[PDB]
């Protein structure tokens, strides 16, 4: 089907001890494949998954100058924020980027992204039509135009409609076994009496691929979203990914509900029930 | 592939 | 302003007593990324746990998974502490089955 790009940049300062660290991670959809540490001993980009280990020297030499060059700009676009926000030298803050590409079953572009964030909130981000961007408050606007005087948006559009899609494209056919294979969820019911009036049912969801699902709980065909405990997606550490769904339903009444569950590896949705 | 940073903000 | 870490405990395979497994503890939604994450067998804790490499949400917040291999009984308990700037106190998940 469709498949992403992203990498992703934290760079943290931490005054008094020592210059921010930088750290970039690379992923295909779910799967991270890439990584680069400057606090790590010998600072070197790094392969996280096996269909990345086949790109030669030239490709670890170019990818660490780059991480290591980047560590350089995030540390001066740390004390550059320092001044636009009036902030003092005492604290510590986060720079993050986001950029990447999505690409469709036939690996055409489908869109691109570059977008920063400092301590936690939305600074720029490219827009959709990669011509453009959007600046949350004054001080990113002191970004935008010196990004504007230098057509960094031209640049951005060329490596997103290139390099990003080319490399992508590249990653899919290497990894076909594992980046094109959709592992269903394994699923089951179970039933945990809480007093003798309530029970509460838990729909789990186990061993899936990629992360993204949908776990929902009805009473009599009818969604319970509010009364509903869902976890958030978790990483199993095997590459798959596992979540669960819980209701508190009144004694006896546990066959009016039915779990069901949407995934990309699954035909057709699965619906289930308690089974005792 | 990732390239270097285009600009400092 | 800052984001308190969501946090859960969990094993990658269904917990099996006398099988080998691996212990999670997945900590996500926070922000600052600096974070303290132990976890523990029968109070104390274990060493050598690994860890994924920093990473973050589209709403910027990070996550983090912590494992380390370990083989469940039904006398040991297992659990995640985890300390964070948004925490006055380390908060204790204690390992559920179940969940």
């Amino acid at each position: 089907g469709s498949h992403s790009m992203r990498y992703f940049h934290t760079s943290v300062s931490r005054p008094g001890r020592g210059e921010p660290r930088f750290i970039s991670v690379g992923y295909v959809d779910d799967t991270q494949f890439v990584r680069f540490d400057s606090d790590a001993a010998s600072p070197r980009t790094e392969p996280r998954a096996p269909w990345i280990e086949q790109e030669g020297p030239e490709y670890w030499d170019r990818e660490t100058q780059i991480s290591k060059t980047n560590t350089q700009t995030y540390r001066e676009d740390l004390r550059t924020l320092l001044r636009y926000y009036n902030q003092s030298e005492a604290g510590s803050h986060t720079i993050q980027r986001m950029s990447g590409c999505d690409v469709g079953p036939d690996g055409r572009l489908l869109r691109g992204y570059n977008q920063f964030a400092y301590d936690g909130k939305d600074y720029i981000a490219l827009n959709e039509d990669l011509s453009s961007w959007t600046a949350a408050d004054t001080a990113a606007q002191i970004t935008q135009r010196k990004w504007e005087a230098a057509r960094v948006a031209e640049q951005d559009r060329a490596y997103l409609e290139g390099t990003c899609v080319e490399w992508l494209r590249r990653y899919l056919e290497n990894g076909k076994e594992t980046l094109q294979r959709a592992d269903p969820p394994k699923t089951h019911v179970t039933h945990h009496p809480i007093s003798d009036h309530e029970a509460t049912l838990r729909c789990w969801a186990l061993g899936f691929y990629p992360a993204e699902i949908t776990l929902t709980w009805q009473r009599d065909g009818e969604d319970q979203t509010q009364d509903t405990e869902l976890v958030e997606t978790r990483p199993a550490g095997d590459r798959t990914f596992q979540k669960w769904a819980a209701v508190v339903v009144p004694s006896g009444e546990e066959q009016r509900y039915t779990c069901h569950v949407q995934h990309e590896g699954l035909p057709k949705p699965l619906t289930l029930r308690w089974e005792p | 592939f990732e390239d270097l940073r285009l600009l400092s903000f | 302003i800052q984001r308190t870490p969501k946090i859960q405990v969990y094993s990658r395979h269904p917990a099996e007593n006398g099988k080998s497994n691996f212990l999670n503890c997945y900590v996500s939604g926070f922000h600052p990324s600096d974070i303290e994450v132990d976890l523990l067998k029968n109070g104390e804790r274990i060493e050598k746990v690994e860890h994924s490499d920093l990473s973050f949400s589209k709403d910027w917040s990070f996550y983090l998974l912590y494992y380390t291999e370990f083989t469940p009984t039904e006398k040991d308990e297992y659990a995640c502490r985890v300390n964070h700037v948004t925490l006055s106190q380390p908060k204790i998940v204690k390992w559920d089955r179940d969940m």
